[PDB]
């Protein structure tokens, strides 16, 4: 209201075990397959299309 | 190249009594050869200056030295243009062809090269 | 008493010293391997890279070992 | 090598320790309170700082008068200060006005009147602080990082305390306060200078004898601190310099990673453009700021309390659209704590800090200083070769490994003040605490 | 403020073609800039409308270029613009490096407009090359043929990246229709990479024939540069008429009007003249990968000048021993050009490997120990 | 979970090569699981279960 020292209430938000290993890794975890998943997808993306330049089925005929 | 270096070979260079015998009539011949006194320039006004040991060099000479530098880049700018050479006192002549700019570059490459010198020192 | 501090140069080019390169040798390793799994998993599809690298590894190899049975092939 | 520091104990737990120094005529003598705003609760925030006001209003014997005639007759002077963790009251005087300082400390300390008179009258001088420490730039920066560390936790809370609370504050409170915390057992007896130990220890005996020991005397220097990311920007177009500190949870008095957190704040080290020899530091982050004109001033620190600390920097800076690039330079310095140090640097930060650690006390309230933290936060004075000993003993190793737990991709708390436009959001700030290349 | 200036759209082209300030001794070298986007527009132009004509299919291709000689109206205009304009194209390609080269533009500060040209260069080689096949006549075929199967010389996968680059077994009506679609691509991309190398000079500015900073004396880039790049355009533009009304096969090879036959072998197999110096540095080198490896090399060494020039002086113009290297370095680049269309025979073997290491040293030698010396010559002489 | 971290994920070069080492394997393993799955759901209506009589 006034005072600038003290910090709005956070508390809601706020987890408890926020500077451990656990925490930051959970996050990492779901970066990380979101990652894998884009690498995996992006690898099939490519692979499937780019096999269009490859001899076409009338040409292996 | 640095500065530096070329001053640095061109000592031993005129060290040597052999090898001034035979470098130093040749480095004239080059000199008159080249042609740049005849756009009036001075063999210093034609190093690179894009660097920024060069713009620092720049920034240090005496002003009367920096104006009498820019007027003849545009003097010579106005001859390669025009597709003329210099005549009479706008030519250079040898005595005129003094090295202005070497010791302020020299002084700041001195300084640019210890300091990385310095960024490496392993106390022992 | 000490007249000098005690001090040498290190070698150094390009401002990358010996000292400073050895820090970052395993992890140009580790991008090597990056590079290396990332690159292979790209021409994973491709024939020859079943036949030379895939299905020579122990155990995982079958995975790529798969025949067309002669009835179903055209060609 | 300095005279060894002498340390005596009296029977109700009061230490007494002295460094004596036959080439001055002056004396430090003072307490040492192992005890300050942190021993509040939220309710009587603000109480350690004003009794500090307190003490010199007045005590059973001396009137407010009386005690400002006596330390005037003395000739030196009295200076306190109140801290998180620490409280201090300390005289400098002369050689043989030293019998008369510790007769008035033990008195401002034991018998102070705490009349209600002078509660209501320091009342208005305190709620007037409030709106004047504005001005103190780096102080409101610090406070305010404190506050966003240690969210909703004692060592979040500042000194002075709420308005309201200095509208409430009684005697009673402020009496209950110095009786729970300004115990014998956490208070130590310092004489730095022109002091006798022997004749300090005896001066003890007949001013500070009478002190209340603790129910349950805990060693000197006894505290969990849960460090919050997080950001306070206090925007401000109108002021033309912009003053930024950036912070990590940091190491204790007693980490085993004391020294080492050390040479590292000593990497990254100080600079002012104002000082001549500051162009010409080896430090990589003093290099790049002062090339590229990014700051007009940085000051590394690592702050130690009993059981966390805070290890970061304060930037100040006019120039107000390059804050970006001062930011993600000084965090990729950082980076390389982690990825790049190599003996190179390590030793070159031992060797200035080997130094830098006894150059800082080069006067007797300097010395008393460093005894009475020393005594408070440590239980012994630290000889200097024991010091050189746990220097030395700093790897590069121990660099990358601590700088790997406490600095690579952790959360920082940030404090920015002024015309801070240009400073980015807390990610793109947090995400320069680690390298994609590495 | 004018709107030239204030609007952000109107102020990018004026930064670029009018207020740009220019140094204001610019020699008619300056000028091949502007004649390698004319040719640029002249090839969009004349591409697009061709592609509005032809036919991919291997099948109806070479017929689909008479019906544009000979059913079109003015197809033959057209026809024979695309294909001169491609050997004026690398006319001025060669100039305009031969400027770059001579008067030290690759020097810092330019090394990024310069290195983006490299690839430029690169580009403009790859689709020369895929143009030249869908005429799908014999050297069409028979061209795509022994510069594809370089491509098998690349180890392990080599012969699989060959196959797939043809879609087939070998050159068909696969590779033909898929040449077509990248022909068309190529130019926008190359289009793209020649704005990248001038926003990037932008930073420096051009340079100049004094190889000194024109900051001191601008001239606004209109209305001088456009007046004088007219001159050029129309000498241009009289060339282009010599050829295209009066000599339009001159540039070509007869076989090219020989449908493209998989049985016969034409006499001699030769690329396009401006391919020629890669193809004699290819051949002098006797294995396959390594003859690659050199060709490939010849091309992108370009890129080491910015280092192993070590002068303190920018260009030529007053470097008398530079500019004897320089004119030995050109002419044997010709006298390669000539070697890749000669018979591989006696004595022509030997002295294909005699220029082919005279173009590396080149780099690799010469200019480095030249420029060394000539610092020094100037350092003494003038003392 | 902080010796996971500090091989796995505080490098990026290590979380990199981590990343695509696991998409590797979820490409194999998802292609194997995905053609037995189909081959249920469409059982006996595939050339592969009708192919024995001829
Ligand atoms: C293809 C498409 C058609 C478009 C044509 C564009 C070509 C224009 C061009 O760049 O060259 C013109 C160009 C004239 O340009 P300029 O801007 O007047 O001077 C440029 C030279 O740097 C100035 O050189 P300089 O002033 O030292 O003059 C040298 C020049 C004399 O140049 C003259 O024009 C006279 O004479 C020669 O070098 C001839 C060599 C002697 C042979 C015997 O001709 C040359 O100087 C060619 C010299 C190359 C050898
Ligand atoms: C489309 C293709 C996608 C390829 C992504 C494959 C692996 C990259 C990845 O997941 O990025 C994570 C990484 C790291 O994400 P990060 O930036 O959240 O992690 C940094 C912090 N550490 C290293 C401590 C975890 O991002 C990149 O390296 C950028 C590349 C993404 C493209
Ligand atoms: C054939 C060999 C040509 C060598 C040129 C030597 C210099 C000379 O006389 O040229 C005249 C001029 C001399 O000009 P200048 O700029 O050195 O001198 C002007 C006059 N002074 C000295 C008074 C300032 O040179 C040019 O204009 C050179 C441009 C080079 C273009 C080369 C194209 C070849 C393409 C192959 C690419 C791979
Ligand atoms: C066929 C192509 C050429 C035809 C166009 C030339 C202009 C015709 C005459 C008009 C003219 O001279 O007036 C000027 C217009 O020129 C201009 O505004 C343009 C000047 C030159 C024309 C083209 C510039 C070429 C430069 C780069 C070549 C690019 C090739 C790449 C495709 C303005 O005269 P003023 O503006 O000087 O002032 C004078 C006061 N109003
Ligand atoms: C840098 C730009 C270009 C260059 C250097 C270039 C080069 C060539 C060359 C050398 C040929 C062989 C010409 C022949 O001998 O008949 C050709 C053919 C062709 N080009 Fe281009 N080209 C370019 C741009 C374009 C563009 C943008 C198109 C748009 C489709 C295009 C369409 C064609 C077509 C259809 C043919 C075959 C018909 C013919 O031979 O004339 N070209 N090109
Ligand atoms: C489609 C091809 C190209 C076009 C349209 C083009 C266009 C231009 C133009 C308009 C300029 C400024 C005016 C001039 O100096 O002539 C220029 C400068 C330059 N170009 Fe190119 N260019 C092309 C290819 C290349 C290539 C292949 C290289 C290098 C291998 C190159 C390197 C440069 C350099 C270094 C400059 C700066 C020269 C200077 O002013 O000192 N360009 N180009
Ligand atoms: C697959 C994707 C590949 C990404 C590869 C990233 C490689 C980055 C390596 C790197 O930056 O090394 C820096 C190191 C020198 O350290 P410093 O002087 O920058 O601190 O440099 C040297 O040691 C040389
Ligand atoms: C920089 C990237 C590196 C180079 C990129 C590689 C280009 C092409 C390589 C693989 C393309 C062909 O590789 C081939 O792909 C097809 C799927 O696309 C696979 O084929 C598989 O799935 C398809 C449909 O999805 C089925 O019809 C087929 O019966 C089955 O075997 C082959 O098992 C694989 O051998
Ligand atoms: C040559 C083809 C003609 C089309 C022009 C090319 C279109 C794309 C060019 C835009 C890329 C951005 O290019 C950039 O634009 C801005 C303004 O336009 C220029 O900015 C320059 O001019 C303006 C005023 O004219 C000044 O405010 C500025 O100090 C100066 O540097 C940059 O020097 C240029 O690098």
């Amino acid at each position: 209201g006034k005072s600038t020292y003290k910090i709005p209430d956070f508390t809601p938000y706020l987890k408890k075990d926020r500077n451990t290993d656990a925490n930051r890794l959970f996050s990492y975890f779901m970066i990380g397959s979101f990652g894998m998943l884009s690498a995996a997808g992006a690898k099939a993306t490519v692979q499937d299309f780019l096999s269009n330049m490859s001899a076409s089925a009338d040409v292996l005929a | 190249a640095s500065i530096t270096s070329v001053v640095k070979t061109s000592e031993l260079i005129l060290k040597s009594p052999l090898l001034s015998k035979i470098v130093v009539p040749l480095a004239k011949t080059y000199v008159k050869f080249s042609g740049y006194r005849q756009l009036g320039f001075k063999m210093n006004d034609l190093i690179i200056e894009e660097t920024p040991n060069m713009q620092l060099a720049l920034r240090r000479l005496p002003p009367t030295e920096s104006y009498d530098r820019v007027y003849r880049l545009i003097r010579a700018t106005q001859f390669s243009l025009s597709h003329k050479l210099a005549t009479g006192n706008d030519i250079t002549k040898p005595e005129e062809d003094d090295h202005y700019l070497i010791p302020y570059i020299l002084d700041v490459e001195a300084e640019a090269f210890e300091k990385d010198a310095l960024d490496n020192l392993e106390v022992v | 008493y000490v007249k000098k501090p005690s001090y040498k140069i290190v070698p150094h080019f390009l401002g990358f010293n010996i000292p400073t390169v050895s820090k970052w040798i395993p992890i140009f390793g580790i991008w090597g391997a990056a590079a290396g799994i990332g690159a292979l998993f790209l021409i994973e599809g491709v024939p020859r890279t079943r036949q030379d690298i895939l299905s020579k590894i122990p155990i995982i190899g079958e995975h790529w070992i798969r025949e067309i049975p002669a009835s179903d092939n055209p060609f | 090598v300095s005279p060894k520091t002498r340390t005596s104990n009296l029977k109700n737990g009061l230490t007494i320790a002295s460094e004596s120094n036959p080439l001055v005529q002056t004396a430090t003598v003072g307490v040492w309170i192992d005890a300050g705003s942190r021993n509040e609760n939220a309710y009587n925030n603000g109480t350690a700082h004003f009794f500090e006001h307190l003490a010199f209003k007045g005590t059973d014997k001396r009137s407010q008068h009386q005690l400002e005639l006596d330390i005037e007759n003395m000739g030196g002077h009295l200076n306190a200060y109140t801290s998180r963790e620490s409280t201090v009251y300390y005289a400098k005087s002369f050689k043989d006005d030293v019998p008369k300082s510790v007769e008035i400390l033990a008195d401002i300390l034991q018998h102070s009147k705490l009349a209600e008179s002078a509660i209501d009258r320091e009342r208005e001088v305190i709620t007037r602080e409030l709106e004047e420490v504005n001005k103190q730039y780096e102080e409101v920066v610090f406070d305010h990082l404190h506050a966003t560390a240690f969210m909703n936790q004692p060592l979040g809370r500042t000194i002075l305390g709420p308005r309201e609370n200095i509208q409430t504050i009684t005697n009673t409170e402020l009496r209950k306060f110095i009786t729970e915390n300004y115990t014998a057992d956490r208070m130590v007896l310092v004489g730095a200078g022109a002091v006798d130990h022997d004749a300090l220890v005896e001066l003890a005996e007949k001013y500070f004898s009478h002190l209340p020991s603790s129910q349950s005397p805990v060693p000197l220097g006894t505290p969990i601190p849960n460090f919050v990311g997080s950001e306070v920007r206090l925007r401000d177009d109108t002021m033309p310099v912009a003053h930024i500190a950036i912070a990590v949870e940091g190491v204790s008095w007693t980490s085993e990673d004391y020294y080492t957190a050390l040479v590292a704040q000593a990497i990254i080290g100080n600079y002012d453009r104002a000082v001549g020899t500051s162009r010409h530091q080896g430090s990589r982050l003093s290099n790049i700021v002062s090339e590229n004109n990014l700051a007009n001033s940085f000051q590394s620190f690592s702050t130690s309390y009993s059981d966390t600390g805070l290890w970061g920097i304060y930037l100040t800076s006019e120039n107000t659209t390059q804050i970006d690039d001062l930011v993600h330079f000084t965090l990729k310095e950082w980076n390389r704590l982690s990825t790049s140090v190599s003996n190179l640097q390590v030793e070159r930060a031992k060797s200035q800090l080997k130094a830098g650690l006894l150059l800082s006390l080069d006067g007797t309230t300097y010395v008393a200083e460093d005894i009475g933290r020393q005594l408070t936060t440590l239980g012994r004075r630290v000889t200097p070769a024991e010091v050189e000993a746990k220097l030395e003993a700093v790897t590069e190793h121990d660099v990358r490994a601590w700088a790997q737990k406490t600095l690579y991709d952790k959360d920082i708390a940030l404090v920015g003040l002024g015309p801070i436009e240009g400073l980015y959001d807390y990610n793109r700030i947090r995400n320069d605490m680690s390298m994609m290349r590495w | 403020m004018a709107l030239r200036k204030k609007n952000s759209l109107l102020n990018m082209a004026n930064s670029y073609v009018l207020d740009s300030p220019q140094p204001s001794n610019l020699n008619y070298f300056w000028n091949f800039g502007s004649l390698l986007a004319l040719c640029l527009v002249i090839q969009l132009a004349t591409g697009i409308t061709l592609a509005m004509h032809y036919t991919s299919h291997a099948s109806l291709a070479f017929d689909s270029v008479e019906h544009i000689m000979r059913d079109v109206n003015f197809g033959w205009f057209i026809r024979y613009a695309h294909a001169n304009t491609a050997s004026f194209f690398f006319i001025c390609i060669y100039a305009h490096m031969g400027r770059n080269i001579y008067y030290g533009s690759y020097k810092t500060p330019r090394v990024l407009p310069w290195s983006i040209g490299v690839i430029i260069f690169l580009l403009l080689i790859i689709t020369a090359f895929m143009g030249y096949v869908l005429v799908f006549g014999q050297m069409s075929l028979w061209g795509a043929t022994v510069i594809c199967n370089l491509v098998s010389a690349i180890p392990w996968l080599g012969e699989d990246i060959v196959h797939f680059l043809w879609g087939g077994f070998s050159v068909g009506n696969p590779t033909l229709q898929r040449f077509f679609a990248l022909h068309y691509l190529m130019p926008f991309v190359l289009a793209v990479f020649a704005l990248l190398h001038l926003i990037a000079l932008h930073t420096a500015g051009s340079s100049n024939p004094l190889g000194i900073t024109s900051n001191v004396d601008k001239l606004s880039m209109h209305p001088y540069y456009s007046f004088k790049d007219l001159i050029t355009v129309f000498a241009f533009l009289l060339m282009f008429t010599l050829f295209v009304f009066f000599s339009p096969d001159k540039l070509g090879h007869p076989d090219n009007y020989i449908p493209a036959n998989p049985m016969v072998t034409p006499a001699s197999i030769v690329p396009e003249w401006y391919l020629l110096p890669f193809y004699a540095i290819l051949r002098a080198i006797p294995d396959k990968l390594g003859g690659v490896i050199a060709m490939v090399a010849a091309i992108l060494i370009l890129l080491i000048l910015p280092i192993v020039d070590r002068s303190i002086i920018r260009g030529n113009a007053f470097k008398p021993i530079s500019k004897l290297l320089f004119g030995f370095f050109i002419c044997n680049f010709l006298l390669l050009g000539v070697l890749g269309q000669v018979h591989i025979e006696p004595p022509f073997i030997v002295l294909g490997q005699i220029c082919t290491i005279f173009y590396f040293s080149y780099f690799l030698i010469l200019l480095p120990m030249v420029s060394t010396i000539e610092n020094i010559f100037f350092y003494i002489g003038s003392l | 979970a902080t010796t996971f971290y500090n091989v796995f994920v505080k490098r990026n070069s290590a979380f990199v090569a981590t990343i695509l080492a696991s998409a590797f394997v979820f490409d194999m393993t998802f292609e194997t699981a995905i053609d037995n799955f189909w081959d249920r759901i469409n059982a006996g209506k595939q050339w592969k279960d009708i192919r024995h009589k001829y």
